[PDB]
């Protein structure tokens, strides 16, 4: 279990950790989070007290380094920074424990949420999405916009997500125009997931951490790359056993994690009734189906 | 955009454009079986590919083979117009390929589109407008050289005939738009308009009568007349 240690608190500020969240006050003696589980990775986000505008957060994993939190006055954000200095850090976190400065990450046993909703993602992916390359951690807000908006502007602040476009010369092959659009199985199997993702699992956390962004942050361009990655399969006759059967799963802990309240923006009506009533796959997402009829029938 | 009232004298400006109309591709009669079930028996079709402001018009028969063995034809007739389409877009010099395409039905956009997407500076457009393009096989010749098809077959006309050389192509399209309407509205009567006088003839290379200038005035004023009548024996009014 390791810790994130806080240089101080001086601006009130809803911190989160994971699916968790906690509200500190302006100079309030707050130093950090410990007991956060080891094996997977987390999300330390921010949202002002002052200006809930810009939610603003970090992925990392600490078993690639020792992370702390310490406020910049100057740029008027929490930032996340690593301690090259090991016996510094663990001296620094030692002493803040012996005081109980720290809140606990807390974790119930029988609950396997955040491994649900996190289970194919790996910071060396987030990386390549988040370009900052000095940094082991990366940072995203929920203003970034993503490569594929760009060419619809700032090239080194973007979500370099996959871009998939279903009316694209990549989608569609010369001379079977009316028999990709309609059944995307070669865009899905041949072009994305053999050619692009090489396997489901790196196309799994792409679409798991494009949710995540999209639920923490109400990053828009995140939830357009979320349901275009769901579209994508259930718009496809020909898809691997496997991997419906964990779609069905992946998608299933994302619902139920939803703020009940958000669902009007976080959910796009047109892509959940097409996947859930209309395509190939609508047979094949029995507890997606089951989890979004009883939380949301509205949105149906 | 959409096409619509607002904008309508962009149709005969010098930006190249064609209108494409789906709706006589895929056409059948409905009938009984022996067993007393309904089956559907296909006729030959066509897409009408028209410039509004030449009067060119290329029309693509579409040979009742072309469905044999297939599934789902009103869709695959959709995609088979934008194939062909597409395929004619291509046949043309670049200098003759239009810069414009707008599709009379708004099921005809996708098709449309992801068949030109080697051609992205060629817009493929709507229209709010109800154009009458269907009524293209109540036209006695066009309707003949459908029907007489063994194959499939491109024929070439100018629906205009030689009004271009006497009219602007504004009214050249509003006189189309109006027979054609017309004849929508009420083929026997529009039918009768234009040929119950015997002296007035349609040449060889032409669609339409070759009515004099004053004569047109009238047979346009007949028609609205149909038109606006038709509208009361409907609705009663
Ligand atoms: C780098 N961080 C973790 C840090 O400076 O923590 C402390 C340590 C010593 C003094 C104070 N102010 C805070």
């Amino acid at each position: 279990m390791n810790t994130v240690p806080f240089t101080s608190a001086p601006i009130e500020v809803t911190i989160g950790i994971d699916q968790y969240s906690f509200n500190v006050k302006e100079n309030q003696p707050f130093h950090g989070i410990k007991d956060i589980p080891i094996g997977h990775v987390h999300v330390i986000h921010f949202q002002h007290a002052d200006n809930s505008s810009m939610r603003y957060g970090y992925w990392f994993d600490c078993r690639m380094g020792n992370f702390y939190i310490q406020y910049d006055p100057k740029d008027g954000l929490y930032k996340m920074m690593e301690e090259r200095d090991g016996a510094k850090f663990e001296n620094i976190v030692h002493n803040f424990k012996e005081r109980q400065m720290m809140v606990s990450y807390p974790k119930i046993d029988e609950d396997d949420t955040w491994y649900n909703l996190t289970e194919f993602v790996q910071m060396d992916k987030i990386r390549k999405i988040v370009r900052k390359d000095e940094n082991q951690f990366s940072y995203v807000d929920s203003s970034m916009t993503t490569v594929q908006e760009n060419e619809l502007s700032d090239p080194a602040h973007s979500l370099n997500y996959t871009v998939i476009n279903f009316k694209s010369r990549e989608a569609i092959r010369p001379g079977h125009e009316m028999e990709d659009f309609l059944d995307k199985s070669y865009y899905l199997n041949t072009v994305m997931l053999q050619g692009i993702f090489k396997n489901s699992s790196n196309y799994f956390g792409e679409l798991q951490f494009a949710f995540l962004n999209a639920m923490f942050f109400g990053n828009y361009g995140s939830s357009l790359q979320w349901h275009a990655m769901i579209e994508l399969i259930c718009s496809s006759a020909t898809v691997p056993k496997h991997m419906l059967d964990k779609l069905d799963e992946i998608l299933y802990y994302q619902i139920k994690t939803l703020p009940e309240q958000y669902s009007d923006i976080l959910l796009n009506e047109r892509v959940w009734n097409i996947c859930l009533y209309s395509s190939f796959q609508k047979n094949s997402l029995h507890n997606t189906e089951k989890i979004m009829e009883n939380k949301y029938p509205e949105l149906l | 955009g959409a096409m619509n009232s607002s904008n309508y004298a962009e149709l005969f400006n010098n930006d190249i454009k064609l209108f494409v109309d789906d709706t006589n591709v895929y056409r059948v009669t409905v009938h009984k079986t022996f067993e007393g079930n309904v089956a559907t028996k296909a006729i030959n079709g066509c897409i009408f590919t028209l410039n509004p402001k030449t009067g060119h018009l290329f029309l693509k028969i579409i040979h009742t083979s072309v469905w044999a063995g297939q599934k789902r034809l009103s869709q695959l007739a959709k995609w088979k117009t934008a194939e062909e389409v597409s395929a004619l877009v291509r046949s043309l010099p670049k200098e003759e390929q239009p810069k414009q395409i707008i599709v009379t039905r708004k099921a005809m956009l996708d098709p449309l589109e992801v068949h030109m997407l080697d051609f992205p500076n060629i817009a493929i457009r709507p229209t709010e407008l109800r154009l009458p393009f269907s009524a293209a096989m109540s036209i006695d010749k066009l309707s003949d050289v459908v029907m007489k098809a063994t194959e499939p077959q491109m024929v070439l006309f100018n629906i205009y005939d030689d009004w271009l050389d006497r009219i602007s192509s504004y009214t050249a399209f509003s006189r189309l738009t109006l027979l054609l309407r017309a004849l929508k509205t009420n083929e026997e009567s529009a039918k009768m308009i234009l040929l119950s006088d015997p002296t007035i003839t349609i040449k060889s290379y032409h669609l339409w009568p070759s009515f004099t200038d004053e004569q047109w005035i009238t047979i346009e004023s007949q028609m609205r007349d149909l038109i606006l009548t038709e509208y009361g024996r409907k609705y009663n009014v």
